[PDB]
RNA sequence: AGCUAGUUGGUGGGGUAAUGGCCCACCAAGGCGACGACGGGUAGCCGGUCUGAGAGGAUGGCCGGCCACAGGGGCACUGAGACACGGGCCCCACUCCUACGGGAGGCAGCAGUUAGGAAUCUUCCGCAAUGGGCGCAAGCCUGACGGAGCGACGCCGCUUGGAGGAAGAAGCCCUUCGGGGUGUAAACUCCUGAACCCGGGACGAAACCCCCGACGAGGGGACUGACGGUACCGGGGUAAUAGCGCCGGCCAACUCCGUGCCAGCAGCCGCGGUAAUACGGAGGGCGCGAGCGUUACCCGGAUUCACUGGGCGUAAAGGGCGUGUAGGCGGCCUGGGGCGUCCCAUGUGAAAGACCACGGCUCAACCGUGGGGGAGCGUGGGAUACGCUCAGGCUAGACG
C-alpha cells in the first residue's frame, strides 16, 4: 500500500510544485502559492544549512514522491538501471516512465498521478486489446494504451478528454482523442522528462 | 596417460624395492614464489639393477604391495650422490631438535 | 534399465517436463545422462515440444525404453516413422 | 655480491633521475641493453651507449627532464615520474596475455619479458604473449 | 616480513571471541531469577539500577538489566534474556526481556512500544 | 512516572567507606551502603563518620540509600 | 617431536569380480617425519550460497551430485548387486508381554506425540498427472509425487479511494497574544467500485486400450481428475485495516510541560544534580509500511594478519653476539635441453544457479527456451627473453 492522505502537504516539504494532486496544483490553491515554507510548527523558523547526506535524501524523496511509489519498488527498480547497460540515470527514468499508471496521466488520460493509479487499477485501461489492471506493468515501446469500451461512455472519462482536445502529448507519445487511444512510441530521454532533479544527486545517494 | 615422474633412489636397503625421491616446482597459491615440494615414492626393482643415487623415471603401475604402486622405468642420470647428500642431511638434522 | 521419460522441471501448476536419458533407478528429477528435448503440457507458447529425433533413435539402438507418454510424444515428433 | 642487477639498474636511474644527472652508468648486460632499448624506444630516456670505465663495459645512461619551471622549486617536472620492479628474485610474476595490465590508464607501459622478446606491456598485447611482468614504468 | 617468511609460516586469522556467551549462539535463552537487585552505576553516573541473577537454559548463573520505570521480577520469576550490555554498568553484559513469561511490560508506555513489551492502548 | 514507593528514614553513619561511601546505621533497622546524594555533593557538605543522617530508599533493594539531609 | 611390528620389503599361499600385508606362513630390516610423521581438537565434501571494488573472508539449509549411518557394537547369509532403515544371527542399554521357563520391539519413511529448546507444520485430499516395482495385458502397490492446510518465515504483486473543496471549521499544540501549527487534511460535493452476491466455468489429458493395417509405420476410435466448481470470463455492487522505529551528534526530524545525579535513556562518545531538542508525555516533524524495531550469527567498514594492501631509533616490534647446518637468493659471455613461464589446438568444466537475450502466468516473485563465459586438469604442437639445468669461457664479487 502506498502513501494515502494530504498530498499538496508535500509539494511545500520538497520546495518544488509537485502536481500529484492533479489540478488545484495549476490554480491559486495548491497551498504552493503564499505558502512555500515546508509544514509543522518549525517550518516558517530559518532552515540551516543541509548535511551532504541532506542534499542527496530530499533530492531521492523529491523523485521518489512524484511517481507515487513506496521505496521498495523505487530501490529494485533503480539496481536494475545499474545491472543493465548504459548511464544508470537516465535509464531509470525511462522505467519510471513506462509504468503504466505514469503513462496513464502521461497521455493526458488521467488529471493526476493517484487518479491514473485507480484508473488502472479497476481495469479500466486497455492495452493491446487486453485489459491491465497493473499500475506496475512495463509499457514496451509500441505498446497501445487505450480505454475499455465499457468505460469509453464513462463521464469522468470524456471530461479529461475533452479538456485533452488540442493539447499536446509527449514527443515519446502519440493519443488518438476521439477512439480514447494511446501509444508509448518510445522511452523518453532526459531532455523529453521536464523533471526538476539531478539525478546523479539520487544516485551518489545509493553509493552508501 | 599412465602419470610418469622422475626422482632418485635414496635407498637400497630394502629387497626388490627402492625408495624413489621427487621434486615439484609449483607457484604460491598466494604468495605465487615458486616453492620447491618433494614426495618419495617406493618403486619396484624386480633385478635390483637401479642403485643409490641412480636418477630414473618412474610410472603409474598395478599395485605391487601396500605404499608401491610405480614401477622403475629407465635410468635418467648415472649416480650423483650429491642429491644423495641432501637428502641424508636434512634427516640427521632431525636428531637434535627434540629435547 | 536406460529408460527414455520426462522430468519435472516446472513449477507449481506450471509443469515443464525435460524429455530426458537416465537410468530408471535414479530420481526422476535426478541427473540424467543427455537432455533431448521438452515438454510443456499447457501448450502455451508455440513451440512447446522439440525432439531432435535422430539423436533420439540413437540411445533406442543401445536399449533405451520410453514411458507410454514418452513414447507417445516421440511418435509425435515421428521418431517411429519409416516411409 | 650485487643481487638484483635489474633492480639496481632502475635503482642507479632512479637515484640519478633525482638529482638531475646528466647520465649514470650501469654495467653492461645483454638484459638490461635489451630493456634500455625499449626506454629510449620509449621516450624515457635520451639513449645510451656503451662504454668501458676502467677496462669494465657498462651502459652510459643519458636521462631526460621536462621544462625549467615557474617560481619556487623550478625544477623541471620529472620524465619518468615512476619506476618499479615487480618480478623480483624470490618473488617471481609471471602474467599471461589477458593478464597484461593497462598501467596509469593507459598512460605508463609495462616492461614483458617474453619468449619473443623484452616488450612494452602494448607489444606484447597486440603480440598476443606473456611472461615475467619486470617494472612498471610513468 | 619476507615473501620466503609468508611462504614459510603465513598470516595467523584474528579469532573474535563472542561478547555475548548466551550459550548455543542462540537470539535468546530463558532463566529463572535469582537475585532482583539494584546496583549503583560506574563514576560518571548515579542512580539505582534494577538487575537480576538469573540462572539459565544454557547452564549459566549471568546478570541480566531491568529495563523500564518500573518492574513485576521476583526472586523466582522466570524471565527471557535480550543481551546488549549496561555501558555504566561493569558485569551486566545481557538485557531483560519486558512481555515474556513473567516479566510485563511498562504500564502506560506511550511512545516506544516495541520496546519493553506494551500493547497498543485505546482512544475512544 | 516516577514510582513514591520511597522512604526518607533516618540513621547514624558508621564507616567511611572510599567513594562517597559509607556504613549508616538506620535508627529503625540495620545498616546500609549509603552514597551521597547528588546536592549534597555539588554543595561538598563533609560528612563525618558519626553523623545523623537521613536516608532515601527503595523498596527494590533495602540494601541500599541515599545520605540526603546533610546532617 | 619423534611415530611404526603386519610395521616396511621379499618369496610362496589363501581370498575376491579384480590389484593389494587384505589375511597366513617364512625370509630380509626396514617404512614415515620439520615439505608437520605421531597425538589432540573440530568437521560430511562439493556444485553453490552470502559478502566484497576485488584478492579474500564466511558458509555447505533448501535444490543437485558423492560419502556415511539406520538404538550402539560385531557378524555373515541370500543375491548381478547388501554385510542390507521398514531382512537375519549375537552381545549391550531401553520399552512392552510374561504361566518367570521365555518372548516381541526399532519413525534419521509420511503426518502425529513427548522431551528439551528462543523456535520450526496437517495424525489432509488424491493415483487425474510424472516417475518406479511386478505383469502378455487388464490391473495392483507407491506418505516418491502431484495438490491442499497452517506460519507475514522470505520474495513478490495488491488494498485501505480519486477528483472538487476555506487565505482556511471544531479539538489538541505552540505564541512576542497580533497570530502560527496539525492542513485540502476532516466535514461535504461528485466519480469509481476492494470485499461480497449471481451464472458460465478451465488448461493440465494423451497415451496404455480398442478397431483398420501384419500387435510395425501410418490412420482411426474410446475411457481417464486430486487440485475443484478452484483459476478465468461475463454481470451486480458497498468509501471501505495502519501500523512501527526515530528526532544530541555519527544520522533525516523541535518545540511545550513534567521530573531535578531522582525516575531513567544509552551502539559509541554521553545526557539528568531546576529552562533537559538525550530522561517521561503531548503537539509537530523525520523514516519505512503490512509491516516495523531487537538480539544472536556471518561479511563489510578492517589497509586492524596488509598476495593485492602494514610495520619494528623514540608509538606494539631487531634475537645480547658469533659461527654455521638445512632452506631461500645468485656476476658477465656462449651453447644444448625446454622443467618453470607464455602461446595455439583439443578433451573437460553435469544440470541448476549466476550473466545477456527472448518468452509463459494480466505485472512481479516464480517458470520455460536459447546463448555465452569460466580458473583448474588431460593431450598434441610451437616459442626460449627470464627463472632452472648440463657444458664451456671470463674476472668486476669472494678468497689467496
Ligand atoms: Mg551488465
Ligand atoms: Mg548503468
Ligand atoms: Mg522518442
Ligand atoms: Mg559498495
Ligand atoms: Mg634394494
Ligand atoms: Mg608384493
Ligand atoms: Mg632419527
Ligand atoms: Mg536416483
Ligand atoms: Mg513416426
Ligand atoms: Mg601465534
Ligand atoms: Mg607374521
Ligand atoms: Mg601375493
Ligand atoms: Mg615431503
Ligand atoms: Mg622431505
Ligand atoms: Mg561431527
Ligand atoms: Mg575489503
Ligand atoms: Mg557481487
Ligand atoms: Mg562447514
Ligand atoms: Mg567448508
Ligand atoms: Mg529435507
Ligand atoms: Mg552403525
Ligand atoms: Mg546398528
Ligand atoms: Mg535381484
Ligand atoms: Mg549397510
Ligand atoms: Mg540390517
Ligand atoms: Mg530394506
Ligand atoms: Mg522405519
Ligand atoms: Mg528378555
Ligand atoms: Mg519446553
Ligand atoms: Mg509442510
Ligand atoms: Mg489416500
Ligand atoms: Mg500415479
Ligand atoms: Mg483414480
Ligand atoms: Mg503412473
Ligand atoms: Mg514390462
Ligand atoms: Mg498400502
Ligand atoms: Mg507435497
Ligand atoms: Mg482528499
Ligand atoms: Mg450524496
Ligand atoms: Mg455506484
Ligand atoms: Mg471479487
Ligand atoms: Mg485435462
Ligand atoms: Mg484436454
Ligand atoms: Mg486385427
Ligand atoms: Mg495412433
Ligand atoms: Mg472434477
Ligand atoms: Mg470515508
Ligand atoms: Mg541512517
Ligand atoms: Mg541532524
Ligand atoms: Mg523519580
Ligand atoms: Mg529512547
Ligand atoms: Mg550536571
Ligand atoms: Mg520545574
Ligand atoms: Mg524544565
Ligand atoms: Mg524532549
Ligand atoms: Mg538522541
Ligand atoms: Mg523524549
Ligand atoms: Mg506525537
Ligand atoms: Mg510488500
Ligand atoms: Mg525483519
Ligand atoms: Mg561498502
Ligand atoms: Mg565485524
Ligand atoms: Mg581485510
Ligand atoms: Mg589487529
Ligand atoms: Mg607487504
Ligand atoms: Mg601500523
Ligand atoms: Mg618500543
Ligand atoms: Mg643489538
Ligand atoms: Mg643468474
Ligand atoms: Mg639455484
Ligand atoms: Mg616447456
Ligand atoms: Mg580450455
Ligand atoms: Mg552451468
Ligand atoms: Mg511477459
Ligand atoms: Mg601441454
Ligand atoms: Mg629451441
Ligand atoms: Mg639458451
Ligand atoms: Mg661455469
Ligand atoms: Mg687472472
Ligand atoms: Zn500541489
Amino acid at each position: 500500500g502506498r502513501y494515502i492522505g494530504p498530498v499538496c502537504r508535500l509539494c511545500r516539504r520538497e520546495g518544488v510544485k509537485l502536481y500529484l494532486k492533479g489540478e488545484r496544483c495549476y490554480s491559486p490553491k495548491c497551498a504552493m502559492e503564499r505558502r512555500p515554507y515546508p509544514p509543522g510548527q518549525h517550518g516558517q523558523k530559518r532552515a540551516r544549512r543541509p548535511s551532504d547526506y541532506a542534499v542527496r535524501l530530499r533530492e531521492k524523496q523529491k523523485l521518489r514522491r512524484i511517481y507515487g511509489i513506496s521505496e521498495r519498488q523505487f530501490r529494485n527498480l533503480f539496481e536494475e538501471a545499474s545491472k543493465k547497460k548504459g548511464v544508470t540515470g537516465s535509464v531509470f527514468l525511462g522505467l519510471l516512465e513506462s509504468r503504466l499508471d505514469n503513462v496513464v496521466y502521461r497521455l493526458g488520460f488521467a488529471v493526476s498521478r493517484r487518479q491514473a493509479r485507480q484508473l488502472v487499477r479497476h481495469g479500466h485501461i486497455t492495452v493491446n486489446g487486453r485489459r491491465v489492471d497493473l499500475p506496475s506493468y512495463r509499457v514496451r515501446p509500441g505498446d497501445e494504451i487505450a480505454v475499455a469500451e465499457k468505460s469509453r461512455n464513462l463521464e469522468l472519462i470524456r471530461q479529461n478528454l475533452e479538456a485533452m482536445k488540442g493539447r499536446k502529448v509527449g514527443p515519446w507519445l502519440s493519443l488518438d482523442v476521439e477512439g480514447m487511444k494511446g501509444k508509448f512510441l518510445r522511452l523518453p530521454d532526459r531532455e523529453d522528462l521536464a523533471l526538476p532533479v539531478n539525478e546523479q544527486l539520487v544516485i551518489e545517494f545509493y553509493s552508501r | 596417460p599412465k602419470k610418469v615422474l622422475t626422482g632418485v633412489v635414496v635407498s637400497d636397503k630394502m629387497q626388490k624395492t627402492v625408495t624413489v625421491l621427487v621434486e615439484r616446482q609449483f607457484p604460491h597459491p598466494l604468495y605465487g614464489k615458486v616453492i620447491k615440494r618433494s614426495k618419495k615414492y617406493l618403486a619396484h626393482d624386480p633385478e635390483e639393477k637401479y642403485k643409490l643415487g641412480d636418477v630414473v623415471e618412474i610410472i603409474e603401475s598395478r599395485p605391487i604391495s601396500k605404499r608401491k604402486r610405480f614401477r622403475v622405468l629407465r635410468l635418467v642420470e648415472s649416480g650423483r650422490m650429491d642429491l644423495v647428500e641432501k637428502y641424508l642431511i636434512r634427516r640427521q638434522n632431525y636428531q637434535s631438535l627434540s629435547k | 534399465m536406460v529408460k527414455i521419460r520426462l522430468a519435472r522441471f516446472g513449477s507449481k501448476h506450471n509443469p515443464h517436463y525435460r524429455i530426458v536419458v537416465t537410468d530408471a533407478r535414479r530420481k526422476r528429477d535426478g541427473k540424467y545422462i543427455e537432455k533431448i528435448g521438452y515438454y510443456d503440457p499447457r501448450k502455451t507458447t508455440p513451440d512447446w515440444l522439440k525432439v531432435d529425433v535422430e539423436r533420439a533413435r540413437y540411445w533406442l539402438s543401445v536399449g533405451a525404453q520410453p514411458t507410454d507418454t514418452a513414447r507417445r510424444l516421440l511418435r509425435q515428433a515421428g521418431v517411429f516413422r519409416q516411409e | 655480491m650485487l643481487t638484483d642487477p635489474i633492480a639496481d639498474m632502475l635503482t642507479r636511474i632512479r637515484n640519478a633521475t633525482r638529482v638531475y644527472k646528466e647520465s649514470t652508468d650501469v654495467p653492461a648486460s645483454r638484459f638490461k641493453e635489451e630493456i634500455l632499448r625499449i626506454l629510449a624506444r620509449e621516450g624515457f630516456i635520451k639513449g645510451y651507449e656503451r662504454v668501458d670505465v676502467d677496462g669494465k663495459p657498462y651502459l652510459r645512461v643519458y636521462l631526460k627532464y621536462g621544462p625549467r619551471r615557474q617560481g619556487p622549486d623550478p625544477r623541471p617536472e620529472q620524465v619518468i615520474h615512476h619506476i618499479r620492479r615487480i618480478s623480483k628474485p624470490g618473488r617471481r610474476v609471471y602474467v599471461g596475455v589477458k593478464e597484461i595490465p593497462r598501467v596509469r590508464r593507459g598512460l605508463g607501459i609495462a616492461i614483458l619479458s617474453t619468449s619473443k622478446g623484452v616488450l612494452t606491456d602494448r607489444e606484447a598485447r597486440k603480440l598476443g604473449v606473456g611472461g615475467e611482468l619486470i617494472c612498471e614504468v610513468w | 616480513p619476507t615473501i620466503n617468511q609468508l611462504v614459510r609460516k603465513g598470516r595467523e586469522k584474528v579469532r573474535k571471541k563472542s561478547k555475548v556467551p548466551a550459550l548455543k549462539g542462540a537470539p535468546f535463552r530463558r532463566g529463572v531469577c535469582t537475585v532482583v537487585r539494584t546496583v549503583t552505576p560506574k563514576k560518571p553516573n548515579s542512580a539505582l539500577r534494577k538487575v537480576a541473577k538469573v540462572r539459565l537454559t544454557s547452564g549459566y548463573e549471568v546478570t541480566a538489566y531491568i529495563p523500564g520505570e518500573g518492574h513485576n521480577l521476583q526472586e523466582h520469576s522466570v524471565v527471557l534474556i535480550r543481551g546488549g550490555r549496561v555501558k555504566d554498568l561493569p558485569g551486566v553484559r545481557y538485557h531483560i526481556v519486558r512481555g515474556v513469561y513473567d516479566a510485563a511490560g511498562v504500564k502506560d508506555r506511550k511512545k516506544s512500544r516495541s520496546k519493553y513489551g506494551t500493547k497498543k492502548p485505546k482512544e475512544a | 512516572a516516577k514510582e513514591k514507593d520511597t522512604i526518607r528514614t533516618e540513621g547514624v553513619v558508621t564507616e567511611a567507606l572510599p567513594n562517597a561511601t559509607f556504613r549508616v546505621k538506620l535508627d529503625s533497622g540495620p545498616e546500609i551502603l549509603a552514597y551521597i546524594s547528588g546536592k549534597m555533593r555539588m554543595h561538598y557538605i563533609r560528612i563525618l563518620p558519626g553523623d545523623r543522617v537521613v536516608v532515601e530508599i527503595t523498596p527494590y533493594d533495602p540494601t541500599r540509600g541515599r545520605i540526603v539531609y546533610r546532617k
